[PDB]
């Protein structure tokens, strides 16, 4: 079992910064892939970046070139650093931990941290 | 739906592992060799268990994984392919459908039924969100092509899955059985004699005998587990190994399913040179009693009867090399039926010939040479005489025989 | 409905198969000897496993065959009754729609499925059934055909045949007796916690082969329910460790496991192993 | 729903029995010892294959069952704690409804069916459930519950038994230790044998024979202990011959539904002839 | 497999008295628990009592203070004591036979025994 | 696996005759029963006559007395001969092989073979 906790939404304008923080504990050893994920209003939850354990990165389209997800192995934190923010990426971040008790996967999910980008 | 399948291969998984510790592996992984100077693999049979319980099977409900593309490892030396199914999800969606995961799924959707995802991998990659096992290892040749490694065995679940296994396993059961007859042979015919002084015998044809049957059914169908194979081979090594002192216990492999030719091949090596050790001593030692110019030895022992070679180690107060050319001469072996102190006609059938070895720095080895109606009278009359003139010196002589066979 | 059963079948199979050769054969073959003078067979109650996987209950899931005719082997001195189940086909319906095949569907509509067991005999073309010898039937002095007493079928447990069941308890008593007249012996010479006697040696060395086995073979024999593989493989062991000592059998002497064919595997080897037991100590 | 796992379980226990006698038992039965004084007993995880074939599994498909009050059992000294299924109904309605039954029913819904899971004891009328031992409670001087620590329930796998484990390893480790000794004992690059090394090498083949097999055995532990037991019985077997004033009658019989009467006696048995051992020492 | 059998039913007065009868043969051995259940003019059936092979008994709440079950092992019949009867008590009253055997449950009934309780007013 | 070739198809007058031919290649082996079906326009595809191994015949009531399947072991050729022909018996016609591989059983087709009858309505 694994409990991850988000930090760092708000509110930014239009070519602002924010950086997203997800706080794991639990049996992090297991931890196979973690990712972040985000829910807009009328749309339903979207993949934005993923991160393996090995430190392999992926992006959404929509975010490539802008967002960075990094991983602090030392604190077992997930970080998003989200740069030149547009109004479109609005919606509420959710931090994932895809798991491994051999040999089965398991899916834990934070609460939810909103960011708003007005313009 | 899908909900089903999974349950049933926990149910499967859970009753296999009431017998055994690793029910996954190999059963038929077949590949063409055709395209590897175009940097592309590609398998043509894949019979594979998963470690969850998967049985993936291309002749039946699988579809085969699409092409290995060689031109991603064009750095690498070896590459250890491995056939990679994506772990299935409690939580999740285990079905490839629109939307994107940050981890592969289980199935893809057909014509409308559920298909597996499976696809060839390396062990050099990032595997943990799938559920993996080894299908070949290529290394590269002096021209730098790619080429399956002859030496490769997956992780069995049947031993028909390696051939060479498969052969290397026929050979040790004729060595086996060869081994067996020698020394069923070389058995003391009392009325079944068995005494402290042969231990050796017993205790290696107990071995050899309790194992046989069990090895040949075990070989006759070789399509379980090798797990059972392991544990009677193992068995006997242990067995053999208790008259050995060239080879430690700790010579024995453990079963490490995941690496076969880490057992099996050193294994079957050990347990062939064990085989080849299994020699007794077929050296019976003859006592010759001294009555002054006259030798007697006793040809009591029924091992004789079977058949023996004999030899004489002989000390002398006369120098080496002139006793060679003197005791063949000089010394005249008695009638075994006749009782005397000198023999002035030799038998018919003895000649002492000088050899170079059949430990004794200063004695003088020699081939003790009989004929039929020679070695005959010597073990009917159960003795034999020797008589060594006072022309030697101070003479002394010991008999030694080797057993045929 | 059908796709489910089939994949149950095959999951059952590939399992067993880990640990078995032969995952197949009887557990259960009764029927009924009355009505026989009327050349009519039926069968009472069968639990018998196909080398497919399916498992034949007629006690919970299944129904019985239909009554086995004889009057088409009038000209016949012997029988070899067969359970027979049509192939499941990959490809195909099998189920019986009404529709006519070429070959034998397995299932019937009853609405559920029900199998189509049918008793056949080996002398008739069986390729497109999964088969199990279930009895034979030969002629006795009258010329009225009766159930072989000589008789065993492919086994899936021990308790399926009676037969060598009473055999193999009259081996173990008879092991257990040879290997305690051989505690005796031991006792009967004079003991100190000291042995002198060479006579005591092949006798020492014998008694190692019968308390090894003894333990194992009590355990295969308190609950008989599993595969005779089990069973064979420690008879064997026991049958090479007792040939060690011997000359009037070779060790070609222990028959090899057929498992279509238990009266050539069976009731030689407890007969060798008998003989071998009698012969070590007289 | 309900039909397709009612003999599909009769059909993976089918496949067990072709191997196994008794293919049902403990895999993991783990407690919270914390509410004891307040005479609560509550499991943590419980992995157990009933007689019918019926695997539970609180890590996964199956939730706990509900707590153990022992207020009921206050003037006991020893209780032996079972869990229960009930048995399913043939004939009947095996999920729990409004309507009251004379016997309890396997199945509950929630939202889907959830098996009726319950910890009961021994002394209680259970032929309406099917039962498995999962822990002993003992009481101490100060008269408060305590698992036993001596509890062995049915095993399905050897690692379901830490103690058994702690026996074992111990066991393995004085064979690997008296082998060693003995193989030292033995005598140019050749030998010649005597009267003292005909005990020496029957010992030697029963210990070199045995030592790679249960090595393997406990390597992964996680196997049915019939297969265990079949091997450390050959063992015991090979061992008590040249022993004097032992019979074969020593090994005890593999009874299933009552451990503590099969590996602690068969261990012991074991660990006194491997010490038994004796190579005349004072014989100049 | 177990054959059940009822008898003693009838009509009674309100306060009146009845004593049912259950006749069981077959598998006897097998029977871990034996009830008495009921079922009114369109009302499901409903359980009255049951007694264990231990002899545990079990009242429904309705019944609980007026009736009694009880078991004759030797002659292997239940029986259903029903004193301070109310008309509510009307019913086809069945018995129940709770059997099991190698690990698997099965129920067996009885065929049904009418038992009426009319008003106290002389009606 | 089994590879089936049909030949011998046409057009024939109402009481005519053809030879239908099916070329059997591969696992001949597992070859069970042969059999001839026949697919109509519109119709499903049903049974015609069947040949197991061992040469056990069997025929749709329709052509019954009428059609002979019959087997050339030598040359693996599976015929139908089809004797006082009515224009009913116009359909597709294709030759199937029921083959067994490990207690398993799988349906080998031909590609198919038109057959036509043409009436004399009178």
């Amino acid at each position: 079992q694994v409990q991850l906790v988000e930090s760092g939404g708000g509110l930014v304008q239009a070519g602002g910064t924010l950086k997203l923080s997800c706080a794991a504990s639990g049996s992090i050893s297991g931890i196979v892939v973690m990712a972040w994920y985000r829910q807009a209003p009328g749309k339903q939850r979207e993949l934005v970046a993923s991160i393996t354990s090995g430190g392999t990165t992926n992006y959404a389209d929509s975010v490539k070139g802008r967002f960075t997800i990094s991983k602090d192995n030392a604190e077992n934190t997930l970080y998003l650093r989200m740069n030149s923010l547009k109004p479109e990426d609005t919606a509420v971040y959710y931090c994932k931990a895809f798991f491994r008790r051999d040999y089965v996967g398991y899916d834990y999910w934070g609460q939810g941290t909103q960011v708003t980008v007005s313009s | 739906f899908q909900q089903q399948a999974a349950w049933d291969v926990h149910l499967a998984d859970s009753v296999a592992r009431m017998g055994l510790a690793h029910p996954w592996g190999v059963v038929a992984a077949e590949f063409d060799d055709s395209l590897l100077p175009l940097s592309r693999l590609n398998a043509t049979r894949l019979i594979v268990r998963f470690p969850d319980g998967t049985l993936i099977d291309t002749e039946r409900a699988d579809n085969l994984p699409p092409v290995c593309d060689l031109s991603t490892v064009s750095d690498r030396s070896l590459v250890d392919i491995v056939l990679a199914l994506p772990l299935l999800n409690a939580n999740g969606g285990n079905l490839d459908n629109g939307s994107e995961s940050e981890r592969p799924r289980r199935w893809k959707s057909e014509r409308a039924v559920l298909r597996h995802n499976l696809t060839l991998r390396m062990a050099h990659q990032e595997n943990a969100a799938w559920l993996t096992c080894p299908v070949t290892r290529l290394v590269r040749d002096a021209q730098g092509q790619w080429c399956r490694d002859p030496r490769f065995i997956p992780p069995l679940l049947t031993l028909s899955a390696s051939p060479s296994l498969m052969t290397e396993l026929l050979e040790l059961l004729h060595h086996l059985q060869a081994r067996r007859q020698r020394l069923m042979s070389m058995r003391r015919e009392n009325n079944a004699d068995f005494a402290v002084a042969d231990v050796s015998l017993f205790w290696l044809l107990n071995a050899l005998n309790s194992a046989e049957p069990v090895l040949k059914e075990l070989l006759d169908m070789p399509y379980r587990h090798p797990e059972l194979l392991y544990r009677e081979l193992a068995r006997l090594a242990g067995s053999l190994l208790t008259f050995s002192l060239e080879h430690n216990v700790d010579a024995v492999p453990a079963y490490h399913h995941e690496t076969p030719e880490n057992v099996f091949p050193p294994l079957l090596s050990l347990l062939n040179r064990l085989l080849e050790a299994s020699l007794p001593s077929r050296v019976v030692f003859i006592e010759l009693k001294q009555k002054g110019v006259m030798w007697e030895g006793a040809l009591h022992d029924a091992r004789l009867r079977e058949g023996a070679d004999f030899w004489l180690s002989v000390r002398s107060s006369m120098p080496g090399h002139e006793l060679q050319t003197k005791f063949p001469q000089l010394c005249k072996a008695g009638s075994p039926d006749d009782v005397s102190e000198v023999v002035n006609v030799a038998l018919s059938g003895v000649i002492i010939r000088p050899v170079t070895h059949v430990l004794r720095l200063e004695n003088q080895y020699f081939a003790l040479d009989l004929s039929t109606d020679a070695a005959r009278a010597m073990l009917d009359a159960g003795r034999c005489t020797f008589y060594t003139p006072a022309s030697l010196g101070d003479v002394k002589l010991e008999l030694f025989a080797v057993l045929r066979t």
